[PDB]
């Protein structure tokens, strides 16, 4: 290699940390209110609650419930906050322990037969926990009625709300009760005496389309707190990058979130909770060059 | 009727800031100098003068431009919808007391859902008394309510002060609301003022939406002989309606980054000339 | 199904240890948040396609 000035490389400084800036989490899915509540719908007319325009929650398992069984059936409960849905539908009702076992797709029994059932492509998290404390009446509650003589089988998603007595042998009713022509509907023993299989047990289903919709409802963001005057990795909501970030007197216009230059290279930007005024300077990035005699 | 928008409809779609530059971007803006239709906000008393009932349904095809010159603050809100109807889904918009009530509530949208505001006894001060807007099935997907409750009525009859400005476009159902509020002296037509449109909302509800209308006050007090619909003589603001169309408009932004002038580009040679070139001069 | 890191492609790691879900380090012992990790095929003879 003769005399001369040559070019190797870029000094390219290592990006130091990494931080993730995000607003604060002002709203929320109040799932206490969706778990805490006194009474619960009836396992024939199910409450199908629409979950929607709130942050999602997925703080520990074992909660008030306690999470007694709990499966997610077509989601990961893992990135429950990090993978962002939308659409959410919220199918709770009150049934037996032993009746827990119906709920699987195509799981059979008298409530996929009259009151209750989902689908066989489920991608939400079905939740049945003993409520051997909520439910639970110390002279046994029959006050959650379920459909069992009814001609035809129901289907999910669909919930039937009507009393219409049944016609067994074909016997033509009047109105009557009696030999083979019952009321359809029937009432529970949930005694507190009673075995585990026979305690009462709440389900509460959250299913959700798959980004159908534009994404009203997603997981919550988790904001580390920035540093500054260093190579940050940084990942604001609107847009990820490397650089040196520091204090600075640009106004920016409060609804004004992001600032430019003329070459469309975003330099300066705004604390996403807090009115910060960050300038976004570069990393090293001078070429590498090298002299030498030969 | 028609009149010549000088120059409304600019605003911000991009949060992104640029100092004492140019920038030029493609949006649903308004076409400058266009047909706008003025809406006549008159409780003409004649006895041949008809009450000028100025509420019909008006079209949402891409993107509605709205100037409302209210110092009567009897325009509150606006009526959208595709159908209008409550078999399909609908948005409304409403101003109880500084107080937007915007729903996704399909309520019945019959010839009369409108406010009605009476000066009451009990209290002298106009109280609102009508509420005959809506009776219908709720199933309200979404509900945003923020709620200061406040009054600035503030009822001039002499002249135009009070000019605010709203624009109400979709995008993918990111249903966005521009505003701006203005204290204006003309009471001709809309100056010739340049202003900007901040944005105010982005609500992500997403229906598709087809049909636009407008909502206001109907009632009067008890010196006036007669009832809501039959005798009112309060209404004294006016308001102008346009279209957006898709264009490419460019900006001049100053230091503190509001938009000080635009020009369009497919307006006029000269126009065009200061687009290509990426120049205001 | 369930496992910390996705395999590298070309190996093959049979860990019969149970995964640890759920906050608690489990020793074997299938419970809440905790099961086998090799899950088996749920086929009955000449079933759907």
């Amino acid at each position: 290699v003769e005399k001369g000035i040559y070019q190797t490389s870029n000094f390219r400084v290592q990006p130091t940390e990494s931080i993730v800036r995000f607003p604060n989490i002002t709203n929320l899915c109040p799932f206490g209110e969706v778990f805490n509540a006194t009474r619960f719908a009836s396992v024939y007319a199910w409450n199908r609650k629409r979950i929607s325009n709130c942050v999602a929650d997925y703080s520990v398992l074992y909660n008030s419930a306690s999470f007694s069984t709990f499966k997610c059936y077509g989601v990961s409960p893992t990135k429950l906050n990090d993978l962002c849905f939308t659409n959410v539908y919220a199918d709770s009702f009150v049934i037996r322990g032993d009746e827990v076992r119906q709920i699987a797709p195509g799981q059979t029994g008298k409530i996929a037969d009259y009151n209750y059932k989902l689908p066989d492509d489920f991608t939400g998290c079905v939740i049945a926990w003993n409520s051997n404390n909520l439910d639970s009446k110390v002279g046994g509650n029959y006050n959650y009625l379920y459909r069992l003589f009814r001609k035809s089988n129901l289907k999910p998603f669909e919930r039937d709300i009507s009393t219409e007595i049944y016609q067994a042998g074909s016997t033509p009713c009047n109105g009557v009760e009696g030999f083979n022509c019952y009321f359809p509907l029937q009432s529970y023993g949930f005694q507190p005496t009673n075995g585990v299989g026979y305690q009462p047990y709440r389900v509460v289903v959250l299913s959700f389309e798959l980004l159908h919709a534009p994404a009203t409802v997603c997981g919550p963001k988790k904001s580390t707190n920035l540093v500054k005057n260093k190579c940050v990795n940084f990942n604001f909501n609107g847009l990820t990058g490397t650089g040196v970030l520091t204090e600075s007197n640009k106004k920016f216009l409060p609804f004004q979130q992001f600032g430019r230059d003329i070459a469309d290279t975003t330099d300066a930007v705004r604390d996403p909770q807090t009115l910060e005024i960050l300038d976004i300077t570069p990393c090293s990035f001078g070429g590498v060059s090298v002299i030498t005699p030969g | 009727a028609y009149t010549n928008s000088f120059t409304r409809g600019v605003y911000y779609p991009d949060k992104v800031f640029r100092s004492s530059v140019l920038h030029s971007t493609q949006d649903l803006f308004l076409p400058f100098f266009s047909n706008v239709t003025w809406f006549h906000a008159i409780h003409v008393s004649g006895t041949n003068g008809t009450k000028r009932f100025d509420n019909p349904v008006l079209p949402f095809n891409d993107g509605v431009y709205f100037a409302s010159t209210e110092k009567s603050n009897i325009i509150r809100g606006w009526i959208f919808g595709t159908t209008l109807d409550s078999k399909t889904q609908s948005l409304l918009i409403v101003n109880n007391a500084t107080n937007v009530v915007i729903k996704v509530c399909e309520f019945q949208f019959c010839n009369d859902p409108f406010l009605g505001v009476y000066y009451h006894k009990n209290n002298k001060s106009w109280m609102e008394s009508e509420f005959r807007v809506y009776s219908s099935a709720n199933n309200c997907t979404f509900e945003y309510v923020s709620q200061p409750f406040l009054m600035d009525l503030e009822g001039k009859q002499g002249n135009f002060k009070n000019l605010r400005e709203f624009v109400f476009k979709n995008i993918d159902g990111y249903f966005k609301i521009y505003s701006k509020h203005t204290p204006i002296n003309l009471v001709r037509d809309l100056p010739q003022g340049f202003s900007a449109l901040e944005p105010l909302v982005d609500l992500p509800i997403g229906i598709n939406i087809t049909r636009f209308q407008t909502l206001l006050a109907l009632h009067r007090s008890y010196l006036t002989p007669g009832d809501s619909s039959s005798g009112w003589t309060a209404g004294a603001a006016a308001y102008y309606v346009g279209y957006l169309q898709p264009r490419t408009f460019l900006l001049k932004y100053n230091e503190n980054g509001t938009i000080t002038d635009a020009v369009d580009c497919a307006l006029d040679p000269l126009s065009e000339t200061k687009c290509t070139l990426k120049s205001f001069t």
